[PDB]
């Protein structure tokens, strides 16, 4: 069978705190 | 290499160490010796942490 992730995997790429900042 | 003692100069074996200084993105480690000191605050300083 296959089936379909929808918004799964994401991770913090590194140390280093932040708040409300669309960071790209 | 066949390497023999009476070989002039650069055909002599000679050993190297190359030291490779690396800062990936944790949160400290290794380093010089430092003697460190108290922390002050609420005023202007010059800092190294």
């Amino acid at each position: 069978a296959y089936t379909n992730s929808f918004t799964r995997g994401v991770y913090y790429p590194d140390k280093v705190f932040r708040s409300s900042v669309l960071h790209s | 290499y066949g390497f023999q003692p009476t070989n002039g100069v650069g055909y002599q074996p000679y050993r190297v160490v190359v030291l490779s200084f690396e800062l990936l993105h944790a949160p400290a480690t290794v380093c010089g010796p430092k003697k460190s000191t108290n922390l002050v605050k609420n005023k202007c300083v010059n800092f190294n942490f």
